[PDB]
RNA sequence: UAAGUUGGGCACUCUAAGUUGACUGCCGGUGACAAACCGGAGGAAGGUGGGGAUGACGUCAAAUCAUCAUGCCCCUUAUGAUUUGGGCUACACACGUGCUACAAUGGACAAUACAAAGGGCAGCGAAACCGCGAGGUCAAGCAAAUCCCAUAAAGUUGUUCUCAGUUCGGAUUGUAGUCUGCAACUCGACUACAUGAAGCUGGAAUCGCUAGUAAUCGUAGAUCAGCAUGCUACGGUGAAUACGU
């Protein structure tokens, strides 16, 4: 067969894809989503990208991933999907940029500087 | 009365029922649990009289009373005897360590 | 892995004069030999010291230092003589960490 | 808190064995920090400088849960008006 | 005073730790690194002067 | 100055729940909000059954308030209608807040007392948006020649 | 194969060097045709991108003679010097700063996935065994992308508790123990047992915060014979609103 591979950054965390068309089914870490998500059932947002750009679909996908808390790294796919549907085809992209999900974003924790401490709080002032 | 000692609350589990008695916290009350194979069982006061004679029995094994109140006063009483400097700050909040009391007046006196 | 190599590992505290430096030694060693091991990057250990700018208060003003730190890694296969002498005779400048083994 | 062992200042020791195997002071000249008492210890008027003038105290049998390391301490009323 | 307690951190002492660890120059034990056994504020202004390898830059 | 909305929220396939978490979850712990705003929600289907569409949608349209007021300089203060955005976080934002001041011992039970007794047209947040519309368009006297 | 542990592989990630890239750069409109403004495309990133370092002439005769240097003045058989012990930690209280609670988004137990950065030579202490436990024996590996610190925690699945000063809270005290140091008595830290206080969201007044922020959860380092709710630093999770001057 033939198999697309596109990287996915954000939040301090690397997405390996790998993406094969199929009936659709995707197994993270050799593991399924439901058992690396919790609880969670905001899955059907990483299944935006197949709900506007291929839609309806579906391509099967194997991922291994590590780094980050499960959020940041769960919103890491979504980037490598775009990009390898972009490689399958630039008819999608015009669809994608639309509503983004292909442009990684740059934004993350910030250094701490004097003000915060164990805990991200500013400090007060001397009242009376 | 009733159960084991004196002062035990009527329907409720035997984990937490265990402790209000003067000597045992927490963690003996479940190894003498495990000891006398008895439940809480879930919340209510299940424990028959065929278990009343084993657990009433087997309390006996801990120095559990008001001899240990007992103990406890005439230990703090020794050591303020011999003009202890521990009995001086033992009126102070202050352990055998010390506290460095500046605000230490709330929470005993 | 079990092979002939000779190994080296490389410090300093400037990028340009380490990566130089590695260069030139690379030339050497394919020089009088060959199927060397390129200056293979390491993630170059930093270091940190908070300090106040201050004389007798204000710890509120701090400043901050590091000491980064290059570390590179070369590998030489089939040694000789020839890349015994490639590695031990020239390192300069003389503020590189060289230390050669095998 | 030494489970390695009691710690008696060796010196206190060689002091007070001749002061006990014939008959025994009602005072002693010592600093008494590095050490404690122990049941051998008994029937002697040791004096720990409190850091101004050492206080003979006399040692009864009874002070097991308190030792040498202390008796006269260096606050000395109060360091406060009020009492406890 | 300062100047005796040179002698004190030089001298020999008693049993293994009796010793604070000061600055050769700066006379001030307090807040000096290991690493280079110099105060506060001399490792500071030394590392203005461009002496010490390592940087002063920060931002990191 | 712009809003950024949140736009996936299919549990269940709905919007307002979506903004209407993000207030539930203090500390910044999410799935416990999301699972006691999934067991409320489905409380409040099996308890009056109905589905909680309907109940949701209109005990939130008997408490949005519609009319509101603002003060400025004496003391006068000019009542100002609602931003549907605006609107809709009073509307959650008081929701929540009774939701807290019922003082219920479970998870789910005290969000679907309020929201199938708003859905009566009573509870502390129909009282809310009752006393705002008294206090309000009844003193419109003075500041309506403004802003 | 327990395993990337080894044969190989360097595609991918990663690692560090160099460049490419974002500079009103292009278009349309506005605008004294100019500056500039608005929108749009493109792009990963459009109007100093995000952040940090950098703080003008000068003001507060701001602070420091206790880092240091130093004018002037003062001490010297002592205003200098050594040692032991005491003390910087006292105690009617006031204030500041912060930590933990006053619990059903919770308490306890059980199972379980997801980081980054940093440190380590005579230092990191792996496995194993012992012990409820702090810890003890042991000795592999480790000058470091190798081995260790180091399970990440919150979090998720379950059971139970069912509104009480509560299996709440964990303050106080005593006992028995662990490590350092010669010595934990005035003054180290830690575990287990025993008690289980005030406290059921706080007045006048008051502080911080415009998006990865707050709130919230952990981690490491420095200093360090042993001792950090503090500091520095790192990651996790993570929104409400900004009508308008």
């Amino acid at each position: 067969q033939v198999e697309y591979r596109g990287t996915g950054r954000r939040k301090n965390s690397v997405a390996r894809v790998r993406l094969v068309p199929g009936e659709g089914n995707i197994t993270v870490n050799n593991r399924d989503v439901r058992e690396y998500l919790p609880f969670e059932s905001l899955i059907l947002d990483l299944n935006q990208p197949f709900d506007v750009t291929e839609t309806k679909g579906n391509y099967d996908v194997l991922v291994n991933v590590h780094g980050g808390g499960f959020t940041g790294q769960a919103q890491a796919i979504r980037h490598g999907i775009a990009r390898a549907l972009l490689e399958a085809d630039p008819e999608y992209r015009g669809s994608l940029k639309r509503a983004g999900l292909l442009t990684r974003d740059p934004r993350m924790k910030e250094r701490k500087k004097p003000g915060l401490k164990a805990a991200r709080r500013s400090p007060q002032f001397s009242k009376r | 009365a009733r159960i084991a000692g004196v002062d035990i609350p009527r329907e409720k589990r035997v984990v937490i029922s265990l402790t209000y008695i003067y000597g045992i916290g927490t963690s003996t009350a479940q190894k003498i649990l495990e000891e006398a194979n008895v439940s809480a069982d879930t919340r209510v006061k299940d424990l028959t009289d065929d278990e009343l004679g084993r657990i009433r029995e087997v309390v006996d094994g801990y120095k559990v009373e008001g001899d240990l109140r007992r103990e406890t006063n005439l230990n703090i009483k020794r050591l303020m005897e011999i003009s202890s400097y521990r009995g001086i700050r033992h009126r102070r909040g202050l352990p055998v360590r010390g506290q460095k009391t500046k605000n230490n007046a709330r929470t005993r006196k | 892995m079990a092979k002939q190599k000779i190994r080296i590992r490389l410090k300093a505290y400037d990028h340009r004069v380490i990566d130089q430096s590695a260069e030139k030694i690379v030339e050497t060693a394919k020089r009088s030999g060959a199927d060397v091991s390129g200056p293979i990057p390491l993630p170059t250990e930093k270091s940190v010291y908070t300090i106040i700018r201050a004389v007798h208060m204000y710890k509120d003003s701090r400043e901050q230092f590091e000491q980064r730190t290059h570390k590179r890694l070369i590998d030489i296969v089939n040694p000789t003589p020839k890349t015994v002498d490639a590695l031990m005779g020239l390192n300069l400048p003389s503020g590189v960490d060289i230390e050669i083994k095998l | 808190s030494i489970k390695k062992g009691p710690f008696v200042d060796e010196h206190l020791m060689k002091k007070v064995e001749a002061q006990e195997g014939s008959e025994k002071k009602q005072v002693i000249k010592t600093w008494s920090r590095r050490s404690t008492i122990f049941p051998n210890f008994i029937g002697h008027t040791f004096a720990v400088y409190d850091g101004r003038k050492h206080v003979p105290v006399y040692v009864t049998e009874d002070m097991v849960g308190h030792k040498l390391g202390e008796f006269a301490p260096t606050r000395t009323f109060k360091g406060h008006v009020a009492d406890d | 005073a300062k100047t005796s307690m040179v002698a004190k951190q030089q001298k020999k002492q008693k049993y293994a730790v009796r010793e604070y660890t000061r600055c050769e120059r700066c006379g001030r034990p307090h807040s000096v690194y290991r690493k280079f056994k110099l105060c506060r504020i001399c490792f500071r202004e030394l590392a203005y002067k461009g002496q010490i390898p390592g940087v002063r830059k920060a931002s990191w | 100055v712009p809003k950024r909305d949140v736009l996936p929220d299919p549990i269940h396939n709905s919007k307002l729940v979506t903004k209407l978490i993000n207030k539930i979850m203090l500390d910044g712990k999410r799935g416990t909000a999301q699972r006691i705003l999934y067991s409320a929600f489905d409380l409040v289907e099996q308890r009056s059954g109905r589905d909680a569409l309907e109940v949701f949608e209109e005990a939130i349209n008997n408490i949005m308030p519609v009319l509101e007021v603002k003060a400025r300089r004496s003391n006068y203060q000019v009542p100002v209608e609602v931003r549907p955005e605006r609107r809709t976080t009073l509307g959650l934002r008081w929701l929540v807040n009774y939701a807290r001041l019922r003082g219920e011992k479970t998870m789910e039970d005290r969000l679907a007392n309020e929201i199938l007794d708003a859905a009566n047209n009573t509870g502390g947040a129909v009282k809310k948006r009752e006393d705002t519309h008294k206090m309000a368009e009844a003193n419109k006297a003075f500041a309506h020649y403004r802003w």
